[PDB]
RNA sequence: ACCAUAGUAGGCCUAAAAGCAGCCAUCAAUUGAGAAAGCGUUAAAGCUCAACAAAUUCACCAACAUAAUCCCAAAAACUAAU
């Protein structure tokens, strides 16, 4: 091969990197739910029945995020991501009310997740939940 | 994803008034009385005139030589005027008017008699030489699109160029020709008349160098 | 190299994939910093048509090609390849490679005309009723120009055209 | 069909197909844009 | 089979163009639609044509959702003036300020599009003066007492120019 | 997923997908899932419902799809790739139905 | 660092080793001690 | 229908707020001037919303050779 | 392959001009999608493009019918050729 050209970041990943940051620090519970095809409709009342327990979505790229979540301490989440993605974003918690809402649409899976650092499963949500 | 890239910006084209093309008149205002002998010469060889850009970046670029008759020019005014946007693009003429008469006889004439009598007007074209003009706000793909269909239309092979497309393959051909392997060229076999070459070169090959013929013109031939 | 199942039972069918063993590439290659599989083994401008151990390594059981990223030949090379192929197909080499058919082996057609460095495809071919004169005459292609700078031993450059 | 010397897509869903050593182009939509490269 | 959207005036709903071919062509009842949406739009005395969605059912029964009143409506009274400019941006329309985009925003923040976002009113906000750009209309952040002398230099440069154009409209309408 | 909307759904009754997030093997599946939870598809027919089925243990991945001929298709996706479950699932679940 | 694997369902019998050190650390006070930790944890909660 | 208003006029058909009583944003937005590239800074999000916009606009005027 | 929701029928002229006879601005929500690059409508509605996300072998241009008694050497891709 020809000598290596190292390509320069653009102000966008850097944006994205601090954003992913600051999103990794402030919200104790950031749970990872497949992206999956719905109305517009259907997606924005979703968002707004997530405005009303106050839980914030949030989606980026999985260019940008599994680099940094491989040099982060979250980086058994990896396997998580390899499909399409959606972050939900909690700042104190409550997981039931979102397990009240994911259960109303059953082909919308939530896959992984930390909540206060605890990272689990599912079921470990189904767990968190019922306490 | 992808990541984005900074567009090109125009902050510094200036638009003139009447960007359209003008009209061209089919014969000239002082009609030439006394009848020309043809000179098939500045049909031929390479182009001196026109070879640059000077407002515009974008132009029309002739590969052959040829002869422009009014034609041709309604072709390229119509065609260019309704592909543009005024706003945005402005085009020019490279060429002058159709100056130069050609003369007819009667079909069905005999041989002799006379000269014939002036039939319409012509421009030469030598390859090399810029036929249109067009600067503007403008990527050069747009003009490019619509001006290859004028190009085609004209007598003599033609391109569509930028600035930055002719300077290409002004390199290219300079590069191609300090690139060349073999010892042979017909520069160097012509001007030292090897061979008693010169018996079946004519003297404007010593200029040519073996890239023009006629009023054809290969760019492949270093 | 992996296999898909599918069985039937009970009005419930299966579908599974099973993965069997793949050979690898040979222990040492004589051009080791050679990028493309051709060329760390020193076979550009070497293989033609005719050599069929190098050339069933790219193809299906069913006797199509493999597609390139898969193989990791350079761009050329895998054009090439891919004409040798053809050519031996229709030479007659790579029998077993056909896909199989029970009913059609029965039906006999004239008996296959032996013929080999072919570049197009028989079916395709309009006969030349014309031939014509020694300037301006029309040839019949033999080979690939894919091929043209495959190595010659005689130092005459191989002839496409007859 | 039409014979034509240059093949051109008329439309998105034209596509372009090399039969009996010759170039097509064969279109599901419109019929109208069937082309045989002569 | 589908929906509609149909900007209707307060008080004003008839059984002709725009909702008899629209409505008409669905196979819907025109009258219903008529009587329940004077009733629900007799109760705005403020007279504002809102932009509204007419779910139109398969059984060719139907449903309907009323919104906040259009912008353009909003900024043309809180400019004050009938018609937005001709040549916007080249010419000015009507004046606001702070307090005009505010209060519509504050009004607009309850509407169907902007109900499920969760937007601060700055965003809204924003959306107005965009709305405001292309209606001619130019905001200014305190304008007060020069609100009224624009005002009364403002009507008459608009009235100069409305009229000037009134009359050169005359001269195109009588040269063609 | 546009294969699919264009093949109409209606002929399935039950559509459940069981995979293992946080094991290697799973992409296809995924995609498989993401493939039938479209809009389009999900249009198709409103008395199909589609489940997913989030386990960590299960360790294999797999897909069960009911419908009316009595027929019960099961793939198992472990080595086959999303679009030859697609590919299987259409002239599977089309020519049957 | 690297944070949790996430043992589930299926089996998971394994409990952190911070419970148990705690409860060692628990097992081990005298019972004077023992009230001063439970007035201690009673008036911060 | 048609409402001219006056100092009189435009304070007597609404009901303006104290100064103090309106929110810091509405002060902060700029009026007329739309921001242009070379103004904003490459580190902002806005930048790149503009860029994008840009990029866009340049798509749409090279599609406009389309023969489909 | 994939996907399309927001002010909003943006302001005007016109019987109607709802992204898309024309003229002027070309702002603005959302991670993301032009006051819209093509089709479409009486005005819409409706299809696509660019946008996110998903991914990623390579992809700029190049192709052009024919004559009159009967086609017109036969043939042939390698054993070493300045
Ligand atoms: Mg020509
Ligand atoms: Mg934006
Ligand atoms: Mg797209
Ligand atoms: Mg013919
Ligand atoms: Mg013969
Ligand atoms: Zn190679
Ligand atoms: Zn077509």
């Amino acid at each position: 091969p020809p000598p290596t050209p190292p390509q320069e970041e653009t102000g966008l990943v850097r944006l994205l990197r601090r954003e992913i940051a600051a999103v990794f620090r402030d919200n104790r519970m950031i749970a990872v739910c497949q992206h999956v095809a719905l109305s517009a409709e259907d997606k924005l009342l979703l968002r707004h029945q997530l405005r009303k327990h106050k839980i914030l979505m949030k989606i980026f790229p999985n260019q940008v995020l599994k680099p940094f979540l491989e040099e982060s301490k979250y980086q058994n989440l990896l396997p998580l991501f390899v499909g399409h993605n959606l972050l939900l974003v909690s700042e104190e918690p409550k997981v039931k009310e979102m397990v009240r809402i994911l259960k109303g649409i059953p082909f919308l899976p939530l896959l992984g997740g930390c909540i206060d650092d605890t990272i689990l499963s599912r079921q470990g949500f189904i767990n968190y939940s019922k306490l | 994803f992808k990541t984005l890239l900074p567009v090109p910006t125009f902050e510094d084209v200036a638009i003139p008034e009447k960007p359209k093309l003008r009209f061209v008149e089919r014969v000239p205002l002082v009609p030439k009385v006394r009848r020309e002998r043809k000179n098939l010469s500045d049909i031929r060889g390479p182009s001196t005139e026109a070879t640059e850009f000077t407002e515009g970046r974008f132009a029309i670029l002739a590969l052959g030589g040829g002869y422009l008759h009014w034609g041709h020019f309604e072709m390229m005014r119509l065609t260019i005027n309704r592909s543009m946007d005024p706003k945005n693009m402005f085009a020019l003429w490279r060429v002058p008017a159709p100056f130069k008469p050609i003369t007819r006889k009667g079909m069905g004439q005999r041989m002799g008699g006379g000269k014939g009598a002036i039939d319409h007007y012509v421009t030469p074209v030598k390859a090399g030489r810029l036929i249109v003009e067009m600067g503007g706000r403008c990527e050069f793909k747009e003009v490019q699109g619509f001006l290859d269909l004028v190009a085609h239309k004209l007598p003599f092979p033609a391109k569509a160029v930028s600035r930055e497309t002719l300077e290409k393959m002004r390199k290219d051909q300079e590069e191609r020709e300090r690139n060349n392997q073999n010892p042979w060229t017909f520069e160097r076999i012509a001007t030292a008349n090897m061979l008693g070459i010169r018996k079946v070169l004519s003297p404007y090959d010593l200029t040519h160098k073996g890239r023009y013929w006629g009023k054809f013109y290969t760019p492949e031939r270093v | 190299f992996r296999e898909v199942v599918e069985i039937l039972d009970g009005k419930t069918t299966i579908i599974e994939g099973r993965i069997t063993e793949t050979p690898q590439e040979s222990p040492n290659p004589p051009n080791p910093t050679g990028q493309c599989p051709i060329c760390r083994w020193n076979l550009k401008h070497k293989y033609n048509y005719e050599d069929v151990l190098l050339l069933s390594q790219f193809i299906r059981p069913h006797g199509g090609m493999l597609p390139r990223r898969i193989t990791g030949l350079c761009q050329e090379e895998h054009l090439k390849i891919e004409e040798c192929v053809k050519m031996a197909h229709r030479a007659g080499l790579l029998p077993n490679h056909r896909p199989k058919l029970p009913e059609g082996f029965v039906p006999k057609s004239k008996p296959r005309l032996n013929r080999y460095l072919t570049r197009w495809s028989p079916r395709s071919v309009k006969p030349i009723y014309n031939k014509g004169h020694r300037w301006n005459k029309v040839r019949m292609p033999v080979g690939s120009p894919l091929l043209k700078d495959n190595v010659s031993y005689s130092g005459r450059p191989l002839l496409l055209y007859h | 069909f039409k014979t034509k010397g240059v093949l051109k897509k008329r439309c998105r869903d034209c596509y372009l197909v090399k039969r009996r050593g010759r170039w097509f182009i064969y279109c599901k939509t419109n019929p109208k844009h069937k082309q045989r490269q002569m | 089979s589908g929906m509609i959207r149909a900007i209707v005036r307060a008080g004003q709903a008839r059984p002709g163009p725009p909702l008899g071919p629209i409505l008409g062509q669905r196979g819907v009842s025109i009258n219903q639609f008529c009587k329940e949406f004077n009733e629900k739009t007799k109760d705005i005395k403020e007279g504002i044509p809102l932009p509204t969605k007419i779910f139109v059912k398969p059984d060719r029964t139907f449903e309907i959702k009323i919104g906040q009143p259009t912008v353009s409506y909003f900024l043309k009274a809180a400019a004050g003036i009938e018609k937005g400019a001709r040549h916007t941006g080249k010419e000015v329309a009507g004046l606001v300020t702070l307090k005009h985009v505010y209060e519509i925003a504050r009004v607009k923040a309850q509407d169907d599009a902007f109900a499920l976002q969760d937007v601060p009113l700055s965003s809204v906000v924003r959306s107005i003066i965009g709305s405001a750009r292309s209606l001619g209309i130019r905001v200014v952040k305190d304008l007060s007492s020069e609100e009224l002398a624009a005002f009364q230099k403002e009507r008459a440069l608009f009235l100069a120019a409305q009229r000037e154009a009134d009359l050169a409209a005359q001269a195109e309408a009588a040269k063609k | 997923a546009a294969a699919l909307a264009r093949l109409g759904l209606r002929a399935v009754k039950q559509v459940r997908v069981q995979f293992c997030p946080f094991e290697k093997n799973v992409e296809s599946t995924r995609t498989f899932l993401q493939a039938v939870s479209s809009e389009k598809v999900r249009c198709t027919n409103l008395n199909c419902s589609v489940i997913a089925d989030v386990r960590h243990d299960g360790s294999e991945p797999c897909v069960d799809v009911l419908f009316g001929d009595g027929h019960r298709l099961i793939m198992r996706g472990a080595h086959l790739t999303a679009q030859e479950m697609l590919t299987a699932f259409a002239s599977h679940i089309q020519a049957r139905g | 660092e690297a944070l949790a694997g996430a043992p589930l369902d299926n089996a998971p019998k394994e409990y952190p080793p911070k419970i148990q050190q705690l409860v060692q650390d628990i097992a081990s006070l005298t019972l004077l001690e023992i009230s001063d930790l439970n007035e201690l944890l009673k008036k911060t909660l | 229908h048609a409402m001219g208003v006056n100092i009189y006029k435009e304070g007597q058909d609404v009901v303006l707020k104290p100064d103090s009583e309106y929110p810091e944003w509405l002060f902060e937005m700029n009026v007329g001037p739309p921001k242009k590239l070379e103004e904003l800074d490459p580190e902002t999000r806005e930048y790149w919303r503009l860029l994008r916009k840009h990029n866009i606009w340049r798509h749409n005027r090279l599609s406009k050779n389309r023969k489909f």
